[PDB]
Order: structure tokens, then C-alpha cells, then sequence
């Protein structure tokens, strides 16, 4: 029934009365920044990272007179966690690139978008890893704060919305010990587009063809080390949201209370990433409540939320803006 | 005329009844809006002949669908006669402007049914089209 | 849009029976087949709008011939319905591919009649059409 | 301008997964003319030696 | 989660009656002992859930053989129950540490029969496991 997909023939799609269309609008691209904001270290064990983390405490005891206590023991679980690896090739049939020479000019605008959807991909799944269900993807941050019962189910707070029209914010860390990416032994991170040359492909039939092909791995795991550096500020029913901190949920409040969550803010480098339809809303809110105290007639507009509590607060799009509540 | 392995559909479908299309073209985007190409053209070929009781027209339309389920044409050509279908008649459909995902060619035959004749359609840039044109004509 | 004034055909033309075009192009040769320019197109722009006791469709047509007496259809769209044609809606058909001297537009008006709309219907080279594309679609 | 870009995979080891595709589509626009003449007669244009100044 | 496709078995096998993996696993010899890499565990996910009359449970089992014919049981769970079979429950088995060439994956089904889930059997190095642990829980 319906044919396709490697290239076909629309390259014609992508020309002028002439060659391949450099000044291309780039439209779906978004910008998310938690890639650039992240930190990348080798993974420790050996596709895994394991982290020893303190389980129980002795308590001590008070002793009654003339009676020799019980010693105790300092029980502590640690736990592994994986990798994934997502990566790539991108074919194009020789005869299809070489017409008006633009081989190479389409390599790469093809390029471009393999770059941006590889960073569309692995940011929408940083946050939404399901290791449980896709097995072959790296578990990111949800569901690892699903359930309020949850033993970081504290830290998981909850916005008070309902209905499915509802996102979250994500405040982290991001340093060695409380949150971080992990790349493989001893693959680099990140995103490696090695141009794989011309080689042959085969017709479905096994009737040749022949083509380029570009290689695009980039392969990262995620430790979560210790939940109590990451908070969610979950349900935020987003067509609630007014600019006057009035119906609905408000910002200011909800994100400070987030700040307090983390004990102490000391490394590696705290980040908020919000929604860009938040961010807005927030730029808003903040110059409302700003507005009842002192702002001047030129800072009217607001600065764009920069440092929120001295935190950046980074605005990431590859974050879904309809999640379904959670219970 | 050159063509692409997948913008081939109908590869040489004996077209009896007022049918649709063996295959259906699935472009990869609710708009793949391919007339705008200014390049891309639907070209049906005629083989061996319309043959049928006669006097009998096949409409060649190209159809648009949101999903690979209901079809509406988009473009179309008109009463093309028999006898104007021997073997080696390409009627071409210049590609609609506005396109959705999942395009087919539709050949709406009008009585009575075809008794023989295959046509075949695909996406081409472009088409081979070059008719003889006059000289003089008076020399001679 | 840049306009030849030649090929302007119907100015604003109230089409409210199943008419043709007023005006009639007249190319100075037996076969402009001006559809390989891959450049020319028809257009039928809208106004005020498709108001009809409804509801009605205006499949919109070129028609050629070979000397300006009977026309006969080259190029369809499909039936455009009503609420398809408020005031701001270029209808694109593409030149066909083979012309003859002498091309009208004809629109054929399924019942039943419209009581208001003008059309403009005139060959470009080529169209104004900027359709909005998507975002991401997630945000927002 | 840019309709689809490739969505990529995470594939498990021995095992080639498929190529992608960046899907494209363009949109593009016209122009108009705007213009008009101004013609005067010269004689108007010349007397009381105005005709810079008028014109 | 890493998977090393050729150590795969039940890709995605629809557990219904008490049967055996699709595949075995085969070893380029006679005692591979790949439990003693200290490293292997199989792992087997579940989807989409233990649906089935009920109560109902399933216990998965690595089994060796001399040849790929007649196996034997190496590990065990237990019957673990329908209902502890949610959409994503890795249930590990650590590799045997004697192993011996083709190594299989065995369901154990009590009765009722599964009527629907599937599960996916692999051996790897080595499980997502990261669940979080309390802090106070006094605050909280």
C-alpha cells in the first residue's frame, strides 16, 4: 500500500532555480538547554554507574548503669544504575545527492536536522525515560519522582492542579555526587556524527543502489544519586495559570518552596527547567507581584528571568506541556 | 524520465472498473504541500490501449487524505477520451498545490468498464513532453 | 501578486449559476501548452464569499479550444465547498500541461445556486502562498 | 523550511537500526507593483521660474 | 539499559501456557560459566501485564543443556503473581555460575493459563536498579 522512507526523491523539495536551499528556516527546532547545561562524566562501573549510599544509622543508646550496650553497625544499600545508547545512520541513495552537484550541500542540511533532532530526542527523554517500558533507553526523571508515596515522594511537590492540561518544573543540581550524565568505556559524550562515505545499499529486492550514509551515535546514562538534590514541582495545570498570582497556581511561591527543598544549594550548580510556556507566565507573575512594591517605568517590561533565586533557570522546551496529573 | 522506486504507484494496473489506485503515496508530514515544488508533476502512462465497448472515458485525479482512509481529489484532468489512450500516451497531472499526507491516483472510468489498458502513475521531475510543433507551414 | 492585465479573467465576476468566465485568453499560437513554463498557474481568488442558500460546492476548471467556440476541461480542482471561500482564498490550479489556444474558466457550480461571490481568476508566475507550518508541536 | 526532523533510536548491540529522514517543505511569496507617473505640462512647470521648485 | 541483541531470547514471547523461550542461547563452548564473568544476569521485563482468570503465577527459569535438546533448571524464582506483573518489572536472575552451552528461558505458569503479557528475556550487564531509599523519615 503506501510506499516509503529513506529519501525519496524530494530533494527536489529542498531547491531554488538551482542548488540545495542554504538559508533554510529551521522551524522544528526548539531550544531546550539542558544538554549544554549538563555534566558528563565516565560511567564507573561496567555499563553501569554504582553508588554506595548510606542506609542506616547507628543510634547510640542510653545506657542504664553498670551495662555493657550493643556495638552497632552502619547498614548501607548501594545501588547501580544504566546506560543507553541512542545513535543513528542516515542514507541517501548516490544518484539522488549527486544531481546539480549538491552531494555534499545536502549532506549537509541533513546534517543540521540530525543534529537538532538527536538533542530533540535525548532532552525529551532525559526527562521522560521509561527504562521500564522501552527497556532500551536510560531511565531519566520521570517516573524516578512518580508517586507521592515514593521514598522521594517529599520531594516531589505537588502544584495542586488536575485534569490532563498540566506540566511540571524541574529543579536539580548538577555535580558529581547529586546528579549527572555518565557516557561508556570508552565511548565519548556526546553526539558523534562520523560521515560514514559512500558505500553500497541493497534495493529490498537485493537489487543494489548506491549511497552515502552519516553515523550519529550518542549514548548517555543518568545518575540520580541522591533524589533529595532534585525537586518537581508537579501539576501545574498550565490553562489555570493567570499573570496576577491569583487563580490557579502561582509561580513564585511554588518555586521558592522548591529552593527550600534542597539541602544546601553547595555543588555542584542548581538549575530550574521549566516549560518555556511557564517561563512566561513566571516573567509575568514576578513583575505583578514586583509591581505592588517598586519597579520603575522603564524595568515595566520585567528582566527576563535570569536567576531565579540565584539558581539559572533555564528554559527547556523538550518538556511536555500537557502531563497527565499525578496521583 | 526518471523515477523514484517509491513515487511509483499503479505500476501497471489494468484498470477495468472506475477504481482507485493499487498504491498510495505516504508523504511523511500532514503537508508534504508538494506543488509549491514547482517541480514535482503527476504523469499517468497509457498501455496498450483503452480498449472497452466504448464510447468510454477515464478521469486520471490525484486524491489528498488526513489519514490513509478517505480520499477527496484535489486535482483532475477531465473526460480523456478513448483512443486518445494507445500505448504511449502520458497524461499529466501538474502536482496540486496543496497536498496532505497519503496522496493516490484515482481513475474514475466512465462507461462502459474498460476491457484492456493499464496505466501507470508516478511523481516525476519531470515530465518527457515534447510535442512536434509547426514549421511554416508553408514550406511545405 | 504580479498581474499581466492580458491574462486577467473574470475581475470580480458574481458567479452564481454553474457560468463560465467572462473573459476568455486568447495565446497567439495553437498550443501554448503553457503548462511546461513549470511557472504558470490559474488562480481563482475570493471575494466577498460563497453565500448560497447551500450547501454548494464551486469546482472551479480551465478549459481550452481549438478556436474560441466550444471548451472543453484541461484542468478540474475537485468541488470546493462553501466555507472554503471567504474573502481571501487563492484556489490554485495548475496550467495544464497541454494547452490550446483560446483558455476560459469555467465554474461549475453544484446546486444550489450562489446568491453572492466574485472571483478573480488570472495566470501567474507564480503565486503568493505562505501557508503556516508547525512549531514543535509540544511547545506550545 | 523545516517540517519533520529524524527521530532517532536506541538500538541494542548487533542490531542496525533504520535510517531517518528530514522532512521539508516550502512556502514561497509574491510581490506588487506600486507606481504612478506625474506628468506636468512644461510650460506650467517653467513659469515664474518655478519649475525645480514645483516639480 | 544496554542490551546486547544476540543474548536476547523471548524478544517480546506471549507467555500463555507453561512454555519454553523462543530461542536458546548458545555458547561457543562446553562450560562457558558466564555467571563466573561476575557481571550476566538475565533479566525479564514484563508487558503488558499478567493479565489472565487468575490467581495466576509465573516463574521464570534459566535452564542449561548439553545440546540443544534437553534442559535442565539452573536458577528460579518463585512463583511470583499475576498482578506483580505490571507494565515494567524487571525481574532478575542472576546468571548460574555453571553454565553450560545453550541456555534457555523456561515460564512456569500455574494454573489458570496467561491470557495475555509479554516478556522479554535478556542477558545483560547490567540492570537499571535505582530505586529511591528514605532520608529521615522523620522530616520526611
Amino acid at each position: 500500500s503506501t510506499t516509503n522512507p529513506t529519501l525519496a526523491d524530494v530533494a527536489a523539495r529542498m531547491t531554488p532555480d538551482g542548488k540545495i536551499d542554504p538559508q533554510i528556516v529551521e522551524m522544528l527546532n526548539e531550544t531546550n538547554e539542558i544538554l549544554d547545561d549538563m555534566t558528563v562524566i565516565e560511567a564507573n562501573g561496567f555499563t553501569e554507574h554504582k553508588t554506595t549510599v548510606r542506609s542506616g544509622l547507628p543510634t547510640g543508646t542510653w545506657r542504664k548503669l553498670n551495662y555493657g550496650v550493643q556495638p552497632e553497625k552502619s547498614r548501607t544499600v548501594q545501588v547501580k544504575d544504566s546506560m543507553g545508547m541512542l545513535e543513528t545512520y542516515a542514507e541517501v541513495d548516490k544518484a539522488l545527492a549527486d544531481l546539480n552537484g549538491n552531494s555534499a550541500a545536502w549532506r549537509l542540511s541533513e546534517d543540521r536536522a540530525f543534529i537538532e533532532g538527536m538533542n530533540q530526542t535525548q532532552a525529551t527523554t532525559l526527562f521522560y525515560g521509561d527504562s521500564s517500558i522501552d527497556a532500551e533507553k536510560f531511565m531519566g526523571l520521570t517516573p524516578r519522582f512518580n508517586s507521592l508515596s515514593a521514598e522521594n515522594g517529599q520531594n516531589i511537590i505537588d502544584a495542586g492542579g488536575t485534569g490532563s492540561d498540566n506540566a511540571s518544573i524541574w529543579l536539580t543540581v548538577w555535580g558529581p555526587n547529586t546528579l549527572h550524565t555518565i557516557y561508556p568505556k570508552g565511548s565519548q559524550a556526546g553526539l558523534q556524527s562520523r560521515d560514514l562515505g559512500e558505500d553500497t545499499l541493497i534495493d529490498a529486492a537485493g537489487g543494489r543502489y548506491q549511497g552515502y550514509r552519516t553515523h550519529y551515535k550518542w549514548d548517555i546514562g543518568l545518575t540520580l544519586r541522591d533524589w533529595r538534590y532534585v525537586v518537581r514541582i508537579a501539576n501545574v495545570d498550565v490553562s489555570e495559570l493567570t499573570k496576577n498570582a491569583s487563580a490557579g497556581a502561582d509561580l513564585i511561591d511554588l518555586m521558592t518552596q522548591a529552593v527550600e527543598l534542597i539541602p544546601n544549594v553547595g555543588m555542584g550548580r542548581p538549575a530550574f527547567y521549566m516549560p518555556r510556556k511557564i517561563r512566561s507566565f513566571l516573567r509575568r507573575q514576578i513583575t505583578n507581584k514586583v509591581a505592588a512594591s517598586t519597579l520603575t517605568m522603564e524595568e515595566i517590561a520585567g528582566k527576563k528571568v535570569v536567576a531565579f533565586d540565584g539558581i539559572p533557570c533555564r528554559r527547556t522546551d523538550a518538556l511536555l506541556l500537557t502531563e497527565a496529573r499525578v496521583v | 524520465m526518471i523515477i523514484d522506486k517509491l513515487l511509483q504507484v499503479s505500476d501497471g494496473q489494468a484498470v477495468t472498473a472506475s477504481a482507485a489506485s493499487t498504491d498510495v503515496i505516504d508523504f511523511g508530514q500532514a503537508n508534504p504541500n508538494t506543488g509549491m515544488d514547482d517541480r514535482s508533476k503527476m504523469v499517468i502512462t497509457v498501455d496498450e490501449s483503452a480498449d472497452a465497448a466504448g464510447a468510454a472515458t477515464v478521469t486520471f485525479s490525484v486524491q489528498d487524505s488526513a489519514d490513509n482512509a478517505t480520499f477527496a481529489d484535489v486535482a483532475a484532468t477531465g473526460a480523456i477520451g478513448k483512443a486518445n489512450l494507445a500505448a504511449g500516451k502520458q497524461v499529466v497531472i501538474p502536482m496540486p498545490t496543496k497536498l496532505r499526507r497519503y496522496c493516490r491516483v484515482y481513475y474514475t472510468v466512465a462507461t462502459g468498464p474498460l476491457t484492456a489498458g493499464k496505466f501507470s502513475a508516478q511523481v516525476v521531475t519531470g515530465i518527457q513532453q515534447n510535442v512536434a510543433y509547426p514549421d511554416s507551414p508553408r514550406i511545405a
